[PDB]
């Protein structure tokens, strides 16, 4: 087998597949968007960006609804790319469902964080930066989606990961042999095994100054599930509590009998 | 039970 080459291949596949990677992201945010930090250039942000949504419920509700769209859409771009890691489209069908299911959210707080910094995040295709401070401001809960997410993503960003890096992490996200539910745990198992290990040596090579930068990331793997667990309990109140705040049919799916 | 993700996976 030849690692540097499926490290490069993964690689590949997530720049076809990803609308937003961190170079990307870092151009932009190294100075256009249009800065949304309080309710007046909210809804001016709105009125260029979203325009159809507010042609109206609470900002908040506004809010996230914007947030699930980017899920929608970028649980498509995890679908496709899932495609490209080896022996992925070899699985049946109902495991390939069950690794995204659990996975996609893990991989979109990792890659969420490519588009952070400590003052506020990337949106709407990278034409917004919302602050950080804004979203702290919402009422609750939906105050309380963002900031572990900022949390997580400004010690995830000290590592100094580069796209690279992290399409071989997103595609060991999706290779967890241990999902609820997987019908061949062998085969995903031996999946997973030579991902991480295609992984394990590309860190090596990229990263030869951060001897420990591999068992960090495992670290992260086990923060990221934690993470997903309580933003599903969130999510979860705000369906139940929140009438205007609908979900939308594909992440009620990937929800639903989730954790 | 993922009508949506089945779809997107073929
Ligand atoms: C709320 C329920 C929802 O939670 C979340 C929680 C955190 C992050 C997301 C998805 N997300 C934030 C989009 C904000 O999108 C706007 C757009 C416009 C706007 O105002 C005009 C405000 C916010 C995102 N960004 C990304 C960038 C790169 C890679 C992955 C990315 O993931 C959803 C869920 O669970 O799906």
């Amino acid at each position: 087998a030849d690692l540097k080459s499926l490290a490069k291949r993964i690689y590949e596949a997530y720049l076809k597949n990803f609308n937003m990677n961190k170079v990307k992201a870092r151009v932009i945010l190294s100075g256009p968007p249009f800065v949304i930090h309080d309710m007046e250039t909210l809804c001016m942000a709105e009125k260029t960006l979203v325009a159809k949504l507010v042609a109206n419920k609470e900002a908040e509700v506004r809010i996230f609804h914007c947030c699930q769209c980017t899920s929608v859409e970028t649980v498509t771009e995890l679908t496709e790319f899932a495609k490209a890691i080896p022996g992925f489209a070899n699985l049946d069908l109902n495991d390939q469902v069950t690794l995204l299911k659990y996975g996609v959210y893990e991989a979109i707080f990792a890659m969420l964080s490519s588009v952070m910094n400590k003052d506020g995040m990337l949106v709407a295709y990278g034409n917004g930066f919302i602050t950080r401070e804004f979203l702290k401001s919402l009422r609750k809960p939906f105050c309380d989606i963002m900031e572990p997410k900022f949390d997580f993503a400004m010690k995830f960003n000290a590592l100094e990961l580069d796209d690279s890096d992290i399409s071989l992490f997103v595609a060991a996200i999706i290779c967890c042999g241990d999902r609820p539910g997987l019908l061949n745990v062998g085969h995903i198992e031996k999946m997973q095994e030579g991902i991480v290990h295609v992984l394990r040596l590309h860190l090596q090579s990229n990263h030869p100054d951060d001897i420990f930068l591999f068992p960090k990331l495992l670290q992260k793997m086990a923060d990221l599930r934690q993470l997903v667990t309580e933003h599903a309990q969130l999510v979860q109140i705000i369906k139940k509590t929140e009438s205007d705040a609908a979900l939308h049919p594909l992440l009620q799916e990937i929800y639903r009998d989730m954790y | 039970r993922h009508k949506i993700l089945h779809r997107l996976l073929q």
